[PDB]
C-alpha cells in the first residue's frame, strides 16, 4: 500500500457510487483518523490492508499500522489552516484563528469552518506544517453553523 | 468496506482564502465522545 506521508480520503463502497466518509494523517508509517470516519475498520491501500493498533471513543481518534505520531499543540495565540478535503473537491488550505471550547477538563482550540461531514479527519496545521489535531468533531451553534475541536491524540 | 487515496502533501500554503471566528464556548464532552453546548 501507498505509505507516503500526506492527507488522504477514506472512502466505501458499500453505498451508491464510490462515498468519501472521511480524510486522514499518514505520518511515519501511521494513518490517523477520527473514530467516528471508520469506526475502528480495516482499511485498505491498493492491495496492502491497514489494521487498526490504537483507538478511543472518547478521544474520537483511531492510528493503523502503529502509535498515535502526532503531539504538536496549538500555541494558543496564532492563526492555523484547516487542510479541507472535501468530497468530490480538491485539498484546499483555509486560514482561520481558532475560538477555544471551555470543559471543567481543560480548554482546546476551535474552529468555525463549515464543510460537510465527509470532510471530518482533515488536519489542522501549525505555521511550520506540523499537525496540530483533526477536523470533524465538535457542536452545532445558535446560528446552525459548526464549531470544532482541535483533536489531538497523545504520543508514548 | 473503506480504502484510502493520496489528496496532497501537508503544507502551510502563503496566501490562503482567511476566514472564519473565533468563538468562546462552554461544552461538555460525554462518555460517547459527543461534545455539546453547556448554557
Ligand atoms: C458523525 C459524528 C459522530 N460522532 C461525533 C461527531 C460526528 N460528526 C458530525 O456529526 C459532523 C461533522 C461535521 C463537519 C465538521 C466536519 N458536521 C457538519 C457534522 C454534522
Amino acid at each position: 500500500g501507498e505509505t507516503t506521508d500526506g492527507v488522504y480520503r477514506v472512502m466505501t463502497r458499500r453505498l451508491l457510487g464510490s462515498t468519501q466518509v472521511g480524510v486522514g494523517v499518514m505520518q511515519e508509517g501511521v494513518f490517523h483518523t477520527m473514530w467516528h470516519v471508520t469506526k475502528g475498520a480495516a482499511l485498505r491501500s491498493g492491495e496492502g490492508r491497514l489494521d487498526p493498533y490504537w483507538g478511543d471513543v472518547k478521544q474520537d481518534l483511531v492510528s493503523y499500522c502503529g502509535p498515535w505520531k502526532l503531539d504538536a499543540a496549538w500555541d494558543g495565540l496564532s492563526e492555523v489552516q484547516l487542510l479541507a478535503v472535501p468530497p468530490g473537491e480538491r485539498a484546499k488550505n483555509i486560514q482561520t484563528l481558532p475560538g477555544i471550547f471551555k470543559t471543567k477538563d481543560g480548554d482546546i482550540g476551535a474552529v468555525a469552518l463549515d464543510y460537510p461531514a465527509g470532510t471530518s479527519g482533515s488536519p489542522i496545521l501549525d505555521k511550520c506544517g506540523r499537525v496540530i489535531g483533526l477536523y470533524g468533531n465538535g457542536v452545532v451553534i445558535k446560528n446552525g453553523s459548526y464549531v470544532s475541536a482541535i483533536t489531538q491524540g497523545k504520543r508514548e | 468496506d473503506m480504502y484510502i487515496e493520496r489528496a496532497g502533501d501537508i503544507t502551510w500554503e502563503k496566501d490562503a482564502e482567511v476566514t472564519g471566528n473565533s468563538p468562546r464556548l462552554d461544552v461538555a464532552l460525554d462518555e460517547s465522545g459527543d461534545f455539546s453546548l453547556v448554557e
